[PDB]
């Protein structure tokens, strides 16, 4: 089988991890304890084939920015995700498509956006429609909301950015 | 910089933070369980450079500290 090669990015506190963990393990991390460096693998079976994803979850803040260009390259496909309820963090993702795009020199990469914890309605600072618009700008890039505790949209992340590779 | 890098079964890896009087089961158990891996069921090894990815055996109670700035790996037993 062939295997995929999928980069989780975005600001801290998101839930980048938590969306990781719940789509290979299951279970919803409560607890924030700010990541590192962690890859996952799982075998999955995306439009009646058999796949192998190797997702790299990473750091919401780097020290040296320029590590980021080390696991951009290397990868597939993208997820950039920001939380409905952090206005910051929906900005910050900006900056983070520019610097895949310039790590890649290609104005066409794999890549999806997603509006995390949208179980909070309530807390909410971000709109969907906002957020469509960004990906709309984005060259119609993908988008959804999610939600690693509610488990909304959380395989879907991952099975359209196959389908986004297998072109 | 207070971390150890680990490599994992089924070709994984992670970075945890060590803090003083953490045992190697301590910096690794969300690692691990995450992952649905069991320290029980598993060896962990420290990777001697010095020998060419020579590995050596030790144990999950070590003192963490103790190996900031290690390479270690977790093998299944
Ligand atoms: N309610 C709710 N909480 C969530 C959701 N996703 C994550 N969280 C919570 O948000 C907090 C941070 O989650 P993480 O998954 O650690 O986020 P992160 O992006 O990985 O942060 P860093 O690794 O530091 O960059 C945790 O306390 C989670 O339980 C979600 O969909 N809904
Ligand atoms: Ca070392
Ligand atoms: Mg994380």
């Amino acid at each position: 089988m062939r295997e995929y090669k999928l980069v989780v990015l975005g600001s801290g506190g998101v839930g980048k991890s938590a969306l990781t963990v719940q789509f290979v393990q299951g279970i919803f991390v409560e607890k924030y304890d700010p990541t590192i460096e962690d890859s996952y693998r799982k075998q999955v079976e995306v439009d009646c084939q058999q796949c192998m994803l190797e997702i790299l979850d990473t750091a919401g803040t780097e020290q040296f920015t320029a590590m980021r260009d080390l696991y951009m390259k290397n990868g597939q496909g993208f997820a950039l995700v920001y939380s409905i309820t952090a206005q910051s963090t929906f900005n910050d993702l900006q900056d983070l498509r520019e610097q895949i795009l310039r790590v890649k020199d290609t104005e066409d990469v794999p890549m999806i956006l997603v509006g995390n914890k949208c179980d909070l309605e309530d807390e909410r600072v971000v709109g969907k429609e906002q957020g469509q618009n960004l990906a709309r700008q984005w060259c119609n890039c993908a988008f959804l909301e999610s939600s690693a505790k509610s488990k909304i949209n959380v395989n879907e992340i991952f099975y359209d950015l196959v389908r986004q590779i297998n072109r | 910089s207070n971390t150890i890098r680990v490599f994992l079964p089924n070709k994984q890896r992670t970075v945890v933070n060590v803090r003083n009087g953490m045992s190697l089961h301590d910096c690794l158990m969300k690692a691990l369980k995450v992952r649905g891996l069991q320290p029980e069921c598993c060896a962990v090894f420290r990777l001697l450079h010095e020998h060419k990815g020579k590995k050596a055996r030790l144990d999950w109670n070590t003192d963490a500290a103790s190996l900031i700035g290690e390479e270690l790996q977790v093998d299944f037993l």
